[PDB]
């Protein structure tokens, strides 16, 4: 017997259409990515 | 395959800033804009203050959009506010505020008016990471982007860090009194917060496997060029390679080792006392749906990363048929054997 | 047969990272725990 | 036009397999010796 | 049964406006509100 | 992106004083839909209906 499964867990995973972890991880990288968080101005 | 993350604690100290815009009409009054932000608390007042004094600089300097801003609790001068417990809570962490009335400015006549409020805050908070750990996260949504083993010891500092590198400090032989022994404390001053954390060594604290099943006894056999393990413990017989599988290639596998020793040693203390004696080391291979086997002989007196399957039906299926297939062979085995005889008997 | 699990399904809930439901009970129980909401002042 | 639901478990399908290959064999085997002890009564008749 | 949703590639233009009012003390300087918002691009800006 | 210095207004005396700042931006996005596909989602969280 070899191992079968109708659904891997992470297509289970997958099918989820938004996904909290995902959005928060991609929504704090902002500042990082698209400015400079050190640079301070005077 | 371990698919719990790599969880801690660590401590969040912050300062809730709240500015407040209010209009003052004939009979009412009315906001007209709250701006709030969370500033980061500076390293030396966690240091000389938060953990030694158990107060707070009731001020806040810190960069916000690329500028240098001050902000004073009630626009007054500064002072140091006597952290306290906060309010109770079910399934909640302990916290700390120093205020807890967001100070609003004084009726005056159409003119609107502006108050700032700054608010100490400590909690203690969760922390989370995944593979391979190159960023963790806390309870309050947060995130860090630096790895929680990032250190200046022992080489850390090869692991990934995207804050410059002012922003991370390491302090040695800390003592944490609480706010109601030595340990090194990791600091990180993000642009919304302050976190801090207990440093440790990585490879020791994490392990991309998990002590899944203790079996007392599994048997092994040999067959077709491949190792059959079957327990009747728990009815499941894997399958693996004859060779072996260096556990050098297993990714962060360091805790293999140890748990499989003291799980044999325990077993065999508890069990095995003296009807059996150890045959040689522990081995390890690998069977078919990413289990791995810490295997102990026993006798009678007389670099990857490695993908678990979510179902072990076909295990315990593979034993199921394994028990009946052997156990109808064996007996019909013996009928065609006695009827054989029979015949070769009565031919008399 | 007794019965088995690879991943129970407290597990599997638990590999998430991060959890909306608990960010959510946390981040509005904040009020509660570090501000009062009844004491209004004039 | 409709859209089909498939479960989430396939050891339904498995242990069908499972069944049906023991029950064939073993059903194979013992109609056998059935017909081989009939035999051999019919045989000793004599 | 598919469930893996369907998956493609699209780009997102817009432009992060961020109005910030600030207080200047006698020492000192201090944020007193920071709006901000996502603005879109017009079609033309996307294509000329 | 176009810029990466959030401006700030010069310092002044005690008046406040406005600073404006656009940033322009294009990033690539997967995006993601569900059956019936009549509305899609992007990583970023926001929806296009």
């Amino acid at each position: 017997f070899v191992p079968l499964e109708v659904y891997t867990r992470h297509e289970i995973k997958d099918s989820g259409l938004l996904d909290y972890t995902e959005v928060q991880r991609r929504n704090q990288l902002h500042d990082l990515r698209f400015a400079d968080i050190d640079t301070v101005i005077h | 395959e371990n698919i719990a993350p790599y969880k801690f604690k660590a401590t969040m100290y912050y300062k809730d800033v709240t500015v407040s815009q209010v209009w003052f009409g004939h009979r009412y009054s009315q906001f007209m804009g709250i701006f709030e932000d969370r500033a980061p608390v500076p390293f030396e007042e966690v240091i000389d203050k938060i953990n030694a004094k158990g107060v707070c600089r009731s001020t806040a300097k810190y960069v916000r959009n690329n500028l240098e801003t001050t902000a004073f609790h009630r626009d007054d001068h500064e002072t140091d506010m006597e952290l306290k417990p906060a309010n109770a809570a079910t399934r909640t962490s302990r916290g700390w505020h120093t205020t807890d009335l967001k100070y609003n400015p004084s009726r005056v006549e159409a003119f609107h008016r502006y108050g700032t409020t700054v608010n100490c805050i400590v909690e203690e908070v969760d922390a989370r990471s995944v593979y391979p750990y190159d960023e963790f996260v806390l309870a309050t949504g947060d995130f860090v982007y630096m790895s929680p083993f990032y250190g200046y010891r022992e080489g850390s500092h090869t692991e990934h860090t995207t804050y410059a590198a002012d922003r991370f400090k390491q302090v040695d032989g800390f003592y944490a009194r609480d706010l109601t022994a030595p340990t090194t404390r990791n600091l990180l001053t993000t642009p919304k917060f302050t976190v801090a954390w207990d440093w440790v060594p990585k490879r020791p604290s994490v392990c991309t496997m998990t002590k899944w099943q203790e079996v007392d006894e599994m048997l092994r056999s040999e067959y077709g060029g491949s190792f059959r393990f079957s327990s009747d413990a728990i009815s499941t017989t894997f399958t693996t390679n004859l060779t072996e599988y260096p556990l050098s290639r297993v990714d962060l596998g360091d805790c293999i080792g140890k748990d499989a020793r003291d799980a044999m040693d325990r077993i065999f203390a508890r069990r095995y006392n003296a009807t059996h004696i150890k045959v040689g080391q522990p081995q390890y291979y690998q069977a078919n749906g990413g289990f791995l086997i810490a295997y102990q002989p026993l006798l009678s007196n007389t670099v990857e990363r490695i993908k678990t399957t979510s179902s072990i039906e076909f295990a315990r299926l593979q034993f199921t048929y394994n028990h009946i297939q052997r156990h109808v062979n064996d007996m019909l085995g013996r009928v065609a054997i006695a009827w054989c005889e029979l015949q070769n008997h009565e031919l008399t």
